[PDB]
RNA sequence: UCUCCAGGCAUACGCGUAUAACAACUCGGAUAACCAUUGUUAGUUAAUCAGAAUAGGCAAUAAUCACACUAUAAAUUACCUAUAACUUCUCUGUUAACCCAACACCGGAAUGCCUAAAGGAAAGAUCCAAAAAGAUAAAAGGAACUCGGCAAACAAGAACCCCGCCUGUUUACCAAAAACAUCACCUCUAGCAUUACAAGUAUUAGAGGCACUGCCUGCCCAGUGAUCACUUGUUCCUAGGGACUAUGACGGCAAACGAGGGUCCAACUGUCUCUUAUCUUUAAUCAGUGAAAUUGACCUUUCAGUGAAGAGGCUGAAAUAUAAUAAUAAGACGAGAAGACCCUAUGGAGCUUAAAUUAUAUAACUUAUCUAUUAUAUAGUAUAAGUUUGAAAUUUCGGUUGGGGUGACC
RNA sequence: AACUAAUCCUAGCCCUAGCCCUACACAAAUAUAAUUAUACUAUUAUAUAAAUCAAAACAUUUAUCCUACUAAAAGUAUUGGAGAAAGAAAUUCGUAAGGAGCUAUAGAACUAGUACCGCAAGGGAAAGAUGAAAGACUAAUUAAAAGUAAGAACAAGCAAAGAUUAAACCUUGUACCUUUUGCAUAAUGAACUAACUAGAAAACUUCUAACUAAAAGAAUUACAGCUAGAAACCCCGAAACCAAACGAGCUACCUAAAAACAAUUUUAUGAAUCAACUCGUCUAUGUGGCAAAAUAGUGAGAAGAUUUUUAGGUAGAGGUGAAAAGCCU
């Protein structure tokens, strides 16, 4: 027997940079002060 | 001879041997389904 | 022996003791002699007399029989005209 | 080693196995394997003339929304049937037998669009 | 799932396709060992009730013409196509039957003996004692069941009152009413017993699987020290 | 572009996006390059390829170039009669280096066409040690090798014994055989139909044995007169009187064939005397990746002694800078496997019976019960009670005796 | 002066109490090879539970299993290879939300009947951890396990002890547990770390109290007794047996429908030579291998009792068997 290969997923940016991603801009609900 | 390849796939044979219609044909087969439904199996039959 | 019964949770008497021995309230047990009704024609007259008697049991035999019977068989029974009325107690016993 | 969990479709199995993807039939298969499409069995899209139509996909944000009052049989009955029966009752020209006069239908049979069992699609 | 192939209600002379059993029954289990495979065969519906009058015709002696005497895969004897009126029916052929022959089928119970010509069907009462017969029926109207193999002929030993005694090929004497219809003569292929199989493959052509390789008086008490 | 290798392309079955592009460089490919991996986006287009009205009547004449030709195993909806309807194209399969073997497994995998026009790469770099694996050559000799000509050979010819008739079949994964089957032969059982035997009928069917052919001889075949009478034999009635009695179960042998088991000769050879050289694999060194059994702890020496056949470790002598690399296999009673051997259990199980106990398995009878009849009587029988038969079922395998016959003994 | 690691608290769960239920939720699809809009082929549980086991075997028998109110009558009457054991009734009595439970190897198997394994019935996991705020950049805390690194070793030996100015030299010392026998230089088991992992009951005896010819909150015992408290008897491991399902996609045999066999010589063939194809004789390699039976050579059959393909059948008290007690994933 064996154990399964879970991929086991400052880190999100690398994750999406390697994979590539469509990051649509978001309208900030609260205006910045 | 080399063993381990006793499985020769065939969709006709599979659905005839272990399919929904086959299981419901006899009361014992219906109880096979009843056990699996009670256990919560995602697959009741092939 | 049944130590804890399924229905009542108690010990059970071994009804083979109840049908063979008499217990005196003091603690003694009486029995017969094995073979006292067997082949009497070839037994000597003295031998037959020994066989007919009621006899006591040893300390270890009495200890065993006490284990095999329940308390109900150890109570004091007030029978009118009992022929063992006088044998239920010990007298002049220093030991 | 067969896959028990994925859906059974016509792509799987031998050539003899075939089954539909949910498209409604439009014809009949006669003997000697001739397909005969029936014109009535093929749906017809009834599209209206939209020339001069004032309504567009979206609405003014300045338009006040209304309080929700989902339609009920009583509200439908009062709006449509009550005015006639009430006036007729005062006139005295009313009887139980003539409920068809006000729009009642004793049976749905013979109508093109039957309300039960429904015989038309959306 | 075993459905018998013998499902045809109506008589025809067209050969009918047979499904083989293998020695197994409708349960699916072997009930007789040694049957399997062999050549594919067609069944020609034989008619063993010799005196069958044609439909919508009177019940009296009639005649038929022999079209051909043919080989039959399904029996030891050989079969003859016979035509009369508007009807063709397969029948078992006697030893000397040839094409173009004419054979009588008689209902009349001859009060006296009738001269016997091989191939004609006569009630046992009509025939004289001693005549070789074949295709005998147990009871009038039943149909022929005995003496139907190749070259097998029985004798008509005796006739008294309304019944007669028949010596079956096994030498077992049987008794039947003199009204029963028996064909005259031997049954043909008399040399069938002389045939030689020769090679093991030939039996596997006839659907005969090989034999398996697996290789009682209780004494009475007074006679057990001598066993 | 060069060098070299030689099952490829389709379909079926199966698989289920591995297809293609881009971007990534963590995981996956047993390493890199690159991607078969990750994410995102795309894709396979069919009226021809492929898939998915009713009721009657009736059929003798194979295939093989189907002519000739014989044969034996005997062998593929049509055409008619009436009724009914009186212009139709939707739906689904379509990708790939693919599937079954835990894997990108030297295995398994049907058919058509074709045999290189299609499809591919045995070497990561280096080095040429031992041992190991494979290929080629061999002075002189030619089986002297060896359990045996095993393996190999510039050989592949000839014969003879034993067994089995022969082609066949088997212990998937240690036995391919002399075992099994086999035509031929033989014995036993069955006189019959609508689900096997069989849509058959004793020249048939089933069960089983066995080499065939020819050649041999045992049994058995009332006795004497002679188709005839007595004596026998068998029955009765009482030792008498009647009654009645007109051919084999065994051996001995036949060529052909055999991956059977023995044997010989010829030829041939590195089997051997007696080994050698070359090339490839492996090895070794460099780079990348990276297991397995095993392991009380070890700072892990030699000799004599002691010890249970036994000592790196105990007694007494002796030896002794420390760590690697590559080799050998004496030892660590070296490591592994479900290996062997005897004995034990009031542990199992398979098999056989002549073990014990049962046995509405089948079969039979008998008495009732219930019907028919009949002069009491013979028939049958949705059941009960017996008896007989025994397909089966359940349970067991006392003790002491270098170990096994019998005996015995308790 | 640190790597591998470690710390953690709530996700849920457990046993009771209480309570009949009326959760059975859009459209569409589905019993056809389920989830495929319409005809074809129509549809339907089960005769008595058995065995293990106890009787130290086993053969009648063996609590619960196979339920009918509590406490008492009572382990009494009875029943039983009168053995092991089994066991009543008449009769009397009876008006009611919580935790000296678990807290991620625990508690449910559960983050899930999923992944994954299996043809099928069926079997069946593992794991998470910042803060008030991540629209504060996802934290900290710890000589702390085995394992390593920092920092290879330096005559001599169960690795230590006595010591010593001195780490080693000198001296003393036959690893451990079980087991043999109360002995081993036998022999079994142990690579190491963390967690988990095995004595349970009140008949009699003893001890401490209450009341005492009586004791006990009904039913019991009593010629100093009676009542209450305290005090007790393990864990893991077969080959087996029985009931009900599931299996013939491998293999054995069969049914139906289909396929393949060149060239050469004989003849007119279970004939010959020899491919494809089927098989597996002999030797070597391999032996956790490419392979849970292969590779490379060498071989046997190769128009037939041949081989192959597809779908169907026979099922364990059984099936199949050219009998090898072979085959039935
Ligand atoms: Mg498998
Ligand atoms: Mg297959
Ligand atoms: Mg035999
Ligand atoms: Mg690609
Ligand atoms: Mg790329
Ligand atoms: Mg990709
Ligand atoms: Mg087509
Ligand atoms: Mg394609
Ligand atoms: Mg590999
Ligand atoms: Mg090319
Ligand atoms: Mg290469
Ligand atoms: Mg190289
Ligand atoms: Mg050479
Ligand atoms: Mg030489
Ligand atoms: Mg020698
Ligand atoms: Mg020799
Ligand atoms: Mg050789
Ligand atoms: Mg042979
Ligand atoms: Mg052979
Ligand atoms: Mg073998
Ligand atoms: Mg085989
Ligand atoms: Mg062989
Ligand atoms: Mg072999
Ligand atoms: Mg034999
Ligand atoms: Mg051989
Ligand atoms: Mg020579
Ligand atoms: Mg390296
Ligand atoms: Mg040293
Ligand atoms: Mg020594
Ligand atoms: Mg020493
Ligand atoms: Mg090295
Ligand atoms: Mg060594
Ligand atoms: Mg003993
Ligand atoms: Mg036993
Ligand atoms: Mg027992
Ligand atoms: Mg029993
Ligand atoms: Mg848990
Ligand atoms: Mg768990
Ligand atoms: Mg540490
Ligand atoms: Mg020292
Ligand atoms: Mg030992
Ligand atoms: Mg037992
Ligand atoms: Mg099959
Ligand atoms: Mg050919
Ligand atoms: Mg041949
Ligand atoms: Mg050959
Ligand atoms: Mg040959
Ligand atoms: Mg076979
Ligand atoms: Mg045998
Ligand atoms: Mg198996």
């Amino acid at each position: 027997r064996f154990r399964p290969p879970t991929p086991e997923p400052k880190e999100f940016l690398e994750y999406a940079r390697k994979a590539g991603l469509v990051i649509p801009q978001e309208r900030l609900e609260r205006p910045i002060h | 001879r080399a063993r381990g390849n006793e499985y020769q796939p065939s969709n006709i044979k599979r659905k005839h041997k272990h399919g929904w219609v086959r299981r419901l044909s006899t009361p014992a087969g219906v109880q096979v389904i009843l056990r699996r439904m009670l256990k919560g199996r995602k697959s009741l039959s092939h | 022996l049944t130590y804890c019964s399924t229905r009542k949770g108690k010990r059970k008497t071994v009804k083979s003791v109840v049908h063979r021995f008499l217990r005196l309230h003091s603690g003694l047990w009486l029995r017969r002699k094995a073979g006292y009704k067997k082949k009497l024609w070839k037994k000597s007259t003295a031998r037959k007399k020994r066989l007919r008697e009621f006899v006591f049991c040893s300390k270890t035999q009495s200890k065993l029989l006490d284990k095999m019977t329940t308390s109900f068989w150890k109570r004091r029974n007030w029978y009118a005209g009992d022929p063992y009325q006088m044998y239920h107690d010990r007298t002049n016993l220093r030991v | 080693g067969a896959d028990r969990m994925s859906k059974w479709t016509s792509k799987r199995g031998p050539r003899t196995f075939t089954k539909s993807r949910g498209a409604k039939k439009t014809g009949i298969y006669t003997s000697d394997r001739k397909f005969v499409q029936i014109k009535e069995m093929v749906p017809e899209f009834v599209v209206p003339d939209l020339t001069g139509f004032k309504l567009k996909p979206y609405v003014n944000y300045r338009a006040p929304a209304g309080i929700d009052t989902p339609l009920t049989a009583k509200a439908l009955f009062q709006e449509t049937v009550a005015p006639a029966i009430e006036k007729d009752f005062k006139e005295g020209t009313f009887d139980a037998n003539n409920l068809e006069k006000y729009g009642f239908e004793p049976t749905q049979e013979g109508k093109l669009f039957q309300l039960y069992p429904k015989n038309f699609p959306r | 799932k075993f459905v018998s192939w013998k499902s045809r209600t109506k008589y025809t002379v067209k050969p009918v396709k047979m499904r083989k059993s293998g020695g197994r029954d409708h349960t699916g289990r072997i009930r007789v060992h040694g049957i399997g495979g062999g050549h594919k065969q067609n069944y020609r519906m034989i008619d063993f009730l010799r005196f069958r009058p044609e439909k919508e015709k009177a019940p009296e002696p009639f005649e038929e013409k022999v079209v051909v005497v043919r080989y039959d895969p399904c029996r030891s004897a050989d079969i003859a196509l016979v035509a009369g009126g508007s009807r063709k029916r397969w029948i078992i052929a006697t030893e000397n039957m040839k094409a173009g022959d004419t054979i009588l089928n008689s209902n009349h119970i001859g009060r006296m003996a009738v001269a016997a010509q091989e191939g004609d069907a006569h009630p046992l009462g009509a025939l004289p004692v001693g005549t070789l017969i074949n295709n005998v029926e147990s009871e009038p109207g039943r149909g022929a069941q005995y003496i139907r193999a190749a070259g097998t002929c029985g004798v008509l030993l005796r006739k008294v009152n309304g019944t007669a005694i028949i010596q079956l090929p096994s030498k077992r004497q049987m008794q039947v009413l003199e009204s029963c219809t028996a064909t005259v003569g031997r049954v043909s292929n008399v040399n069938h017993n002389q045939r030689v199989i020769g090679k093991a493959g030939r039996n596997r052509w006839l659907g005969k699987r090989p034999n398996s390789g697996l290789w009682k008086i209780r004494p009475l008490p007074p006679m057990k020290s001598y066993v």
